[PDB]
């Protein structure tokens, strides 16, 4: 089903888990920080995926996923804009993301 | 990790090595206990010039309030040992 | 799919070209592809399968309400309370349906700005004319009530607008 | 650029005006000009979906360079010949304009120049 | 609806019969429980109203009140039963009666079918109110509070009786169903003047608009802690339902007879938020964001357009909402140093982390964060107006920094820092204000989940 | 910060905050540390120059004269340590200091663990209460009957005795708590 | 043990969200929304075949 | 507060407050979070002429270079089908002017 | 790796951390060079500029002054 | 926009000359490239910026990165004036402040020049006001400006900071995080930009001294 | 001798530049021994309650009450009408009132103005 609305979707929802499982028997462990590294680096390497779809076919997209509320004649939904801007821009906040949650793993380890 | 911890023998050998690379103050004749002004013949500014090379030696500054009254390298110890929480 | 009417929403034609590798090198994306679809895309259509079997074994149905058509405000006299209540009910109920005429207009034209991408100024020509001609419609009908809005304030601006183009119609033809 | 020091300090009477150009019909000292064609249809940039800028007289070369380019996906350093096709109309296409602007110049100059020389030929 | 007003009735003897030792648990049960059957009020219909008999009916506006007011009386309760520890047995049991009492008026006055008996209810609320005041408030001040709050209300409300009464007498009735179906237009007259003036200042006192509000910083600052959440989160509310509903029979004059009002109101949010950065009072400062948040909510009833309706409908909820959870924030802090002032204990994320974690939730809640209701509820009256005059944005941007800022300032000074040296009795949170603030906060967030309950009959 | 303030500063005193603030303002003028040395010595001799003046008067005024210099040459952006008050890490640890009593609400499962601690801190408090009457006893004795002058206190003197006012000196924090 | 960590953070999320999307999601019209694929001459339609003509004898300026 | 001396042993050292003394009356206006009257390297006055002549220049400067702008020796783009009559805007059913262009 | 303080000495380097840094500015440098040697139109200009002035009147087509 | 972003970057990088904190050099540094991002918004190349936005995140990061890694050796110290020589006692973090600066300065090739140089290159050959291309070159000056700035103070000369020298980069995390970054900083430059379609108009012809306009004031 | 520097009320005088400080007196002498005299006894008393082990609360500073007080509950008994008070109260609580409402009104009255001949450009605005 052309998985690129998928994938991209899937690469904003995986962020969120660690902030679900900050309540669990692993924010209080000293492993917390390497398992925010490791999803954020999955993260990336999944999002980068979509972004060889677009340098393929230039394939862009918009996903209304949940409808919101509806005015009289304004209609309100959770919608995702994928076009090149998002596609290119996604992977290199992720990589940027990983590489300073690694250099802080050092740089932040008396705090 | 990071810095070791700083120790009262240690801090004693730092404040000997800056006072001791002074060529107004003679080696042999400086002791722990000396006094700037009675043992070693120097002057207000002499020592003013001795508490800034002390705040460069430790990387932290002195008040004036309080840099004026140490008079003897036991006495810049015990300040500088205060200072870092220093007790072995 | 047949989940609704293709005519109330249409679509063109979805014309895509065939590949035409012109490299000897492998393509990343149909590798990658066949991974997803062998490694998600099946687990997911046999567990749908289960569930639509499920479904299927216990069928039962629901029924879209039907209103009359009953005397409108016109046909109103002035203190009749019950005829009154009866004909603003039904004005309220024309207001969501018109309401919802609009919205469905205005996703047809965010779907073809969407849909033709980088010729949507010329290729979307005929959406934003229906949105022009149901926009003024609209407008003409309902904007300007505020709220408390209510069929009699309807009636009187509808009045206003036809003494209004009455009187524009006679000055043109004494002309 | 020197073109902006002759406008802005030296005579402006005489120089082009970007904006309002070109002032001369264009078949005035041409005895006849060709009309510039195009080989691309508005169907076939319509489906190619250009841009609404790059639907100029060099956009059949830049269709090419996006086949060729979608074709040899993975192998991002084929695309070399139909670039350098793409920038070479684009080159001509701005020698064209130079050409045009440069014409104006000329023109008005020279217009200029000889309507003085009547009236002071006239006025003697 | 005697459904929900009877089990309120039945409080009452319930709370008067109960153990000494079983006040409080008896009172949260039975009122969550009545809370609970309130909820079924919110299955509401597109075209009109929930006519139960010729006296009571529902709306899309009055019902997220009821709801309101259901929810808010257990989080008095449990609010109220830390500093009552050592009053006597039949004093609590007053107490507790006197709270009954006063949601068994707030939920017959949201939902009365004439103007009259809401009128009479609408002032049945006073007297609960001012004796709560009057006689558990702390300080010397309270008596004079008291009196700011009554009469302020009612030099507005004996007017609006008076055209009340004269309205009766013209056209026959005073039901709101045939108040609305047979509406006439008012004339540009002196008498219709005055008429509209007397109809309108009882609610423009009682938001309170800007000028008019003297008596709200008294009555929510002396009061008790459950005295300063009814007043904030409910009580100020009915101003807006008063004016939503009675709007309908004043126009076309409100088209111009709202120009003193809005202006009123658009500078009164700049000065008050503008107070709110000078304000040595913890309590005061609470105080004055609720006058800023009415006076939006008071433009947006003067505006009269549908999207100004659902904004101030959201707003007022949200509010009602924030301005609790922030009354009971402060009354923590209160209840550990007994002071207000708000430069007295400082650093306190230091020495209270979860508290500090319910102040910084409540801050963004404030300032109108993005998704919150507050925020839903300012954009929809910001765009109205704009839709009434381009201008409106530089003041209504103005406010929507300033807010901000004095939020932030509040919470910045009060767990940020350094702790004070000589304070050493700021003991461990307990379980009950952890619990009254998560219940203050979580149906904040589930009504942005489903934001169509409380935007009104415009919907 | 540890000494107790006087009513004022005296003229040696002053030339000689002086003289530290021109060496610092000149060190952050000159980068490198030999040009540092060379106008360091040029300094100096510049101040002791007019070491040797009888009339205060004079020197009064040169001492205004140099500050007035100061003030114009100064740099307006000396170099501060970075735990100074004007400094990048100046409170950086403060957030992280935590007074000792609030170990004395720590739930009993929480002092289970670390049960020698307790046992030494109980150990203080108790020193702590017996010292406290004497403390107080003798600070009234040795004030002046118009109230104290100074910030200064005095030390302990008899046999047993601990000096007066010591113990949120001794029981502090720390510098790095956490 | 070993990679556990790929399946319960990536499989399952996407197993979940193509299921949602597919067979929820695009139940509705205008819901998940493409542009039209770029088609160049010389290029043959999938669904009905046809295939697209030259560009116009290209003048050859080599 | 930002002006006192931050070498005492302050009873508030945040604030810099000593326990009983006498407090201004706009204290919470320079709580040093706050409004700083502290003493500039340069004197008030001669940074705001300074600051101020800057902006005025630059703003004169932007307006008399867009009286003066800069641009190359070269002639408008042409566009093919009618400067792209279609294209920007459709309008089908109204023949536009012809817009020519030759060659050069 | 164990380092430990020097107290004004120059401080103790492993061969791997110099290593690592000789490597990348070498491929940073060759990598510079190639796309020079390859790419070298990028930075010098690819057409070559023409000067109006050496345009003939004939194909610019302006009348010699006369008409 | 194009006014906003030319004063911008010319006030940020006439500011970020004289700093003596580190920090505050490259934080100035990225306002500066913040207003020539909006400068190249004013004249019309939108997909410019974007570009530029891509590029500028790896340099920018990894200098931020080295500094920071210079910042907790040096016992958390951000004062240049305290740095010594630290082109021998740190050589991988040289090497990539190296790079860094290099980069962020359009040296050609880099992952810097593949947005500066096309950026500066369409300011120059554009209706445009005049005082916002002269800003822009000045500021494109000053960029190299601060750049050697920061690098004679903090890795050349003698040493300046305290004797007890704690200086140790081996550290795996830090080594790999910077070593990432340095392989961005050199080559996403070329690979992102032969990877996307072509959605500008390219300027094909340019005055043989207007096209290395930007290198020479680099240089200068 | 160079230039000098003159202060302000957002950049004040510094200490060292003070003539006031470079000309004493023994009644200046004097005045700061007796200033620093308060300043001890008020210390003292402080710190006698803050090391007593017994002491559990809060230490209450009259100073902070004062002030408290002074900013909030003294301010209307030391008020009075005069001709500076009433014209900065007329003009701070009424010009503003009036002058947005000149502006809103102009504005609105040019608005309908031009919606009454026809020419707004109101397509598309169905929401209000
Ligand atoms: C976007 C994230 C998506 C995540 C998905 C799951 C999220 C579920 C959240 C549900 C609500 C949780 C309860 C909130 C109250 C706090 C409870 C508590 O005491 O925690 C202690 C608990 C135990 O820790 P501890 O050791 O005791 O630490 C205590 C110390 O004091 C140390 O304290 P601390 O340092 O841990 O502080 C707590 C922390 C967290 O605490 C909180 O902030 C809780 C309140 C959040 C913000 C509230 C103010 C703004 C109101 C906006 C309303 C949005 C409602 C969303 C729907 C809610 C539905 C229930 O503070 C913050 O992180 C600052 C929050 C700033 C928010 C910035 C983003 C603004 C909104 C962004 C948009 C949200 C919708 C995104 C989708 C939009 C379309 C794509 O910590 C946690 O449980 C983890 C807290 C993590 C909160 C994440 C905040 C982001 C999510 C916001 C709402 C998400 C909605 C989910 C649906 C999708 C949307
Ligand atoms: C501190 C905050 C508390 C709340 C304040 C509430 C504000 C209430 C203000 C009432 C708003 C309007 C009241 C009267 C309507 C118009 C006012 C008048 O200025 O308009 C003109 C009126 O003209 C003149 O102004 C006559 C009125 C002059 C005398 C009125 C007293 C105003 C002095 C200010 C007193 C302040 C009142 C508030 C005291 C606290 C209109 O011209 P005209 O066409 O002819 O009259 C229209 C009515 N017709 C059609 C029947 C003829
Ligand atoms: C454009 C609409 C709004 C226009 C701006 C109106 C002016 C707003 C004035 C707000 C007053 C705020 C009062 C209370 C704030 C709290 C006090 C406070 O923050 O203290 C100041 C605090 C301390 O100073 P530091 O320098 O950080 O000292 C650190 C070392 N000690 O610093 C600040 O926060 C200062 C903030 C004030 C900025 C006000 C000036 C803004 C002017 C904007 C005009 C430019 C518009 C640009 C248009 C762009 C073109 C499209
Ligand atoms: C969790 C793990 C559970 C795993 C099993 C679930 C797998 C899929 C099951 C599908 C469930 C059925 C379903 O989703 O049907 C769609 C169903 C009905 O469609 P509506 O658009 O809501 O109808 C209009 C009324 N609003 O929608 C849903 O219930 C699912 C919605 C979830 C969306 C994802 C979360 C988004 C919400 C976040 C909060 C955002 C706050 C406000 C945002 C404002 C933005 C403008
Ligand atoms: C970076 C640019 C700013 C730098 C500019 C600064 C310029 C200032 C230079 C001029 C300053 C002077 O010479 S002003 C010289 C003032 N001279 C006197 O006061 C003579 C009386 N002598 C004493 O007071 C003591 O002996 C004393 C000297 C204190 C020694 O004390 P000790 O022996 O007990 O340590």
């Amino acid at each position: 089903m052309n998985p690129f609305a998928s994938l991209t979707l899937t690469t904003l929802t995986i962020l969120t888990i660690p902030i679900m499982m900050s309540n669990s028997n692993i924010y209080k462990t000293n492993l917390y920080p390497n398992y925010v590294k490791t999803t954020v680096s999955y993260a990336f390497t999944l999002s980068l995926v979509p972004l060889l779809m677009f340098m393929h076919t230039g394939q862009e997209m918009i996903i209304s996923n949940w409808h919101w509320m509806t005015l009289q004649t304004v209609e309100l939904s959770l919608s995702f804009k994928m076009d090149y801007f998002s596609v290119m821009f996604i992977p290199v906040a992720l990589f940027v993301t990983w590489s300073i949650m690694e250099f802080s793993m050092w740089y932040m380890h008396s705090d | 990790s990071d810095a070791p911890p700083l120790t009262l023998e240690a801090i004693k050998d730092r404040v000997l090595y800056v006072l001791k690379l002074y060529d107004k103050i003679d080696p042999e004749k400086l002791s722990v206990n000396s006094h700037f002004m009675k043992d070693l013949g120097l002057d207000s500014l002499d020592q003013v010039e001795i508490i800034m090379a002390m705040e460069d030696e430790f990387g932290f500054e002195i008040p004036d309030i309080d840099a004026e009254k140490l008079m003897c390298p036991q006495e810049i110890v015990d300040y500088i040992a205060d200072k870092k929480d220093v007790y072995e | 799919p047949d989940s609704w009417d293709k005519d109330v929403y249409p679509e063109p034609p979805r014309r895509t070209p065939a590949p035409a590798p012109q490299t000897s090198l492998p393509n990343p994306v149909t590798y990658l592809t066949k991974i997803f679809d062998l490694l998600v895309d099946r687990p997911v259509t046999l567990a749908r399968e289960f569930i639509e079997q499920q479904h299927a074994k216990n069928r039962y149905y629901y029924y879209h309400r039907e209103f009359r058509r009953v005397p409108d405000i016109t046909e109103c006299e002035e203190k009749d309370i019950l005829c009154m209540f009866e004909a603003e009910m039904q004005w309220r109920r024309d207001y969501k349906v018109d309401q919802e005429i609009v919205n469905i207009i205005q996703e047809r034209l965010k779907a073809c700005q969407q849909r033709e991408g980088e010729s949507y100024r010329q290729n979307c020509a005929k959406e934003l004319e229906q949105f022009t001609q149901v926009s003024k419609a609209f407008q003409d009908r309902y904007s300007d009530l505020g709220a408390h809005y209510s069929a009699r304030k309807c009636l009187a601006k509808q009045k206003q607008r036809m003494l209004a183009e009455r009187k524009a119609a006679k000055e043109a033809a004494a002309a | 650029g020197a073109h902006l020091a002759r406008r802005y300090l030296g005579d402006a009477s005489k120089e082009p005006d970007p904006l309002r150009m070109p002032t001369f019909p264009p078949d005035y000292g041409f005895p006849e000009r060709k009309e510039r064609e195009m080989v691309a249809t508005q169907q076939e940039m319509n489906d190619a979906q250009l841009m609404l800028q790059q639907r100029d007289y060099c956009a059949h070369y830049l269709i090419q360079l996006l086949k060729c380019k979608r074709d040899s996906f993975p192998n991002f350093l084929a695309c070399k010949h139909e670039q350098h096709d793409w920038d070479y109309c684009e080159h001509l296409d701005y020698v064209k304009r130079m050409k045009e602007f440069e014409r104006e110049r000329r023109l008005l100059q020279r217009k200029k120049r000889r309507e003085q020389r009547e009236a002071e030929m006239a006025r003697g | 609806m005697l459904k929900i007003i009877i089990p309120t009735t039945m409080l009452l003897p319930m709370t008067w019969m109960s153990k000494h030792n079983m006040i409080w648990i008896n009172a949260t049960v039975h009122s969550l429980l009545i809370s609970l059957i309130s909820l079924s009020l919110l299955n509401q219909l597109g075209e009109n109203s929930l006519n139960f008999s010729l006296t009571f009916f529902s709306d899309s506006l009055s019902a997220p009140l009821l709801v309101l007011t259901t929810w808010l009386l257990p989080l008095m309760l449990m609010a109220s039963q830390s500093h009552l520890s050592k009053e006597t047995t039949t004093r609590k049991k007053l107490y507790i009666t006197m709270l009954i009492l006063l949601q068994l008026f707030l939920i017959m006055t949201f939902t009365a079918t004439e103007l009259i008996l809401f009128y009479i209810l609408f002032e049945a609320t006073l007297v609960p109110t001012l004796i709560i005041i009057t006689r558990w408030g702390n300080q010397t001040e309270r008596l004079n509070a008291g009196l700011y709050f009554l009469f302020y209300t009612l030099a507005g409300s004996l007017p609006l009786l008076v055209a009340l009464v004269y309205i009766q007498n013209t056209t026959g009735s005073l039901n709101f169903l045939i108040i609305h179906y047979w509406s006439h237009p008012l004339s540009n007259s002196w008498s219709n003047i005055f008429m509209w003036l007397a109809c309108i200042m009882a609610f423009m006192v009682k938001m309170p608009l800007y000028g008019l509000h003297l008596w709200l910083p008294k009555a929510h600052v002396e009061a008790p802690i459950a005295g300063s959440m009814v007043l904030a989160a409910v009580l100020l509310k009915l101003g807006g339902y008063g004016m939503m509903r009675i709007t309908t029979i004043l126009n076309p004059l409100t088209n111009y007879m709202a120009y003193p009002f809005l202006m009123l109101s658009m500078w009164g949010m700049i000065m008050t938020s503008s107070i709110c950065l000078r304000q040595t009072d913890l309590k005061s400062l609470i105080a004055y964001s609720s006058v800023s948040h009415m006076a939006l909510v008071i433009v947006a009833i003067m505006i009269q357009t549908p999207w100004s309706f659902m904004g101030a409908t959201a707003l007022m909820i949200a509010h009602g909402l924030t301005s609790s959870m922030l009354f009971c924030l402060a009354n923590t802090n209160y209840e550990r140093v007994h002071s207000r002032t708000m430069i007295l204990a400082r650093g306190l994320q230091t020495l209270l982390p979860l508290m500090a974690t319910w102040w910084l939730v409540a801050s963004l809640t404030n300032l109108a964060l993005p998704p919150s209701i507050n925020l839903i509820g300012e954009l929809f009256i910001i765009t109205a107006s704009f839709s009434w005059s381009n201008i409106t944005i530089i003041l209504m941007g103005m406010n929507m920094m300033i807010t901000a800022l004095y939020s932030l300032y509040m919470l910045i000074t009060t767990q940020r820092g350094k702790y004070t040296h000589h304070i050493n009795n700021i003991k461990p949170s307990f379980t009950r204000e952890n619990a009254l603030m998560a219940l203050h906060i979580l149906p904040l967030l589930l009504l942005t989940l489903n934001p169509k309950m409380i935007l009104g009959p415009l919907y | 910060a540890f000494s107790a303030p006087a009513a004022y500063l005296t003229h040696q005193q002053k030339v000689l905050r002086l003289y530290k603030r021109a060496l610092r303002h000149l060190e952050s003028w000159c980068v490198h540390r030999d040009k540092y040395r060379y106008f360091a010595c040029l300094m100096r001799a510049r101040f002791d120059e007019h070491k040797n003046e009888k009339d205060m008067v004079k020197a009064t005024q040169l001492l205004r004269q140099a500050e007035e210099e100061f003030w114009y040459g100064q740099h307006p952006q000396p170099y501060i340590f970075p735990e100074s008050p004007g400094g990048t890490s100046y409170e950086r640890y403060e957030c992280y200091k935590v007074p000792e009593w609030c170990l004395d609400d720590w739930h009993p499962s929480e002092k289970a663990m670390y049960p020698d601690y307790f046992a030494k801190r109980e150990q203080w408090k108790r020193l702590r209460r017996e010292s406290w009457e004497r403390e107080v006893k003798q600070l009234q004795e040795e004030t002046p009957p118009g109230g104290p002058r100074t910030e200064a206190l005095p030390p302990a003197r008899k046999e047993g005795d601990l000096p007066p006012l010591w113990w949120h000196i001794v029981t502090r924090p720390r510098e790095r708590p956490m | 043990r070993h990679s556990i960590f790929a399946v319960t953070h990536v499989l399952i999320p996407v197993w979940i969200i193509h299921y949602y999307l597919k067979y929820h999601v695009t139940a509705k019209p205008y819901t998940v929304v493409e542009r039209k694929p770029r088609i160049f001459p010389g290029d043959t339609i999938l669904e009905t075949g046809e295939v697209i003509p030259l560009m116009k004898e290209f003048p050859d300026q080599h | 507060q930002q002006e006192r001396d931050p070498w005492y042993d302050w009873d508030h050292p945040d604030l810099r407050l000593n326990w009983g003394e006498p407090i201004h009356w706009d204290l919470d206006m320079y709580i040093r979070n706050r409004v700083d009257t502290s003493p500039t390297p340069v004197s008030w006055n001669t940074m705001c002429k300074h600051l101020f002549g800057f902006v005025a220049f630059m703003l004169f400067m932007f307006w008399v270079g867009e009286i003066y702008p800069s641009y190359q020796p070269v002639g408008p783009k042409q566009y093919p089908y009618n400067d792209l009559y279609l294209e920007r805007g459709g309008d089908p059913t109204k023949e536009p002017e012809p817009v020519v262009h030759y060659e050069i | 790796v164990h380092i430990e303080p020097r107290y004004r000495q120059f401080p103790q380097l492993t061969r791997s951390q110099l290593i690592q840094a000789e490597f990348f500015s070498a491929t940073m440098w060759f990598w510079i060079l190639w796309r020079f040697w390859h790419d070298s139109d990028a930075v010098l200009g690819h057409f070559p500029y023409p000067d109006p002035s050496q345009w003939t009147d004939e194909e610019l087509g302006i009348l010699p002054d006369d008409e | 926009t194009l006014c906003l972003g030319a004063i911008t970057t010319l006030f940020t990088a006439l500011c970020a000359i004289t700093q003596n904190d580190i920090k505050k050099i490259v934080a100035f540094s990225t306002s500066s490239q913040l207003g020539l991002m909006m400068v190249t918004i004013g004249i019309n190349q939108p997909h410019l910026a974007f570009l530029h936005i891509c590029m500028h995140a790896f340099f920018k990061a990894m200098l931020f990165m080295c500094s920071g890694s210079i910042i907790h050796s040096l016992n958390d110290e951000q004062d240049i004036r305290k740095m010594g020589g630290l082109y021998k006692a740190m050589p991988f973090t040289t090497t990539a402040l190296i790079i860094g600066s290099l980069a962020l300065t359009g040296m050609p090739y880099l992952t810097g020049f593949y947005s500066k140089d096309l950026i500066i290159e369409a300011v120059n050959m554009s209706y445009t006001n005049a005082w916002a291309l002269l800003m822009t070159l000045i500021a494109t000056s000053l960029t190299a400006a601060y750049s050697t700035r920061i690098i004679f103070f903090a890795f050349l000369g003698k040493p300046r900071f305290p004797p007890l020298v704690l200086i140790n980069e081996n550290n795996p995390l830090l080594i790999n995080s910077i070593k990432r970054l340095l392989i961005g900083s050199i080559f996403a430059g070329f690979i992102i930009s032969n990877n996307i379609p072509p959605m500008t108009v390219p300027n094909t012809t340019m005055p043989l001294y207007m096209k290395m306009t930007a290198l020479i004031v680099t240089i200068m | 001798s160079f230039p000098k520097y003159k202060p302000s009320r957002l950049a004040t005088l510094p200490a060292t530049l003070d003539p006031a400080e470079y000309d004493i007196s023994p009644e200046t002498r004097k005045a700061q021994a007796e200033r620093l005299a308060i300043r001890s006894r008020l210390k003292r008393e402080y710190l006698l309650q803050y090391n007593d082990p017994n002491r559990l609360g809060v230490i209450e500073d009259p100073a902070l009450i004062r002030w408290t007080y002074a900013r909030s509950a003294n301010i209307y008994p030391n008020f009075r009408p005069t001709p500076k008070t009433s014209l900065l109260g007329a003009l701070f609580g009424i010009g503003p009132l009036f002058f947005w409402y000149y502006v809103f009104k102009t504005d609105r009255d040019k608005k309908e103005k031009l919606i009454q001949e026809g020419k707004l450009d109101q397509t598309f605005n169905i929401s209000y």
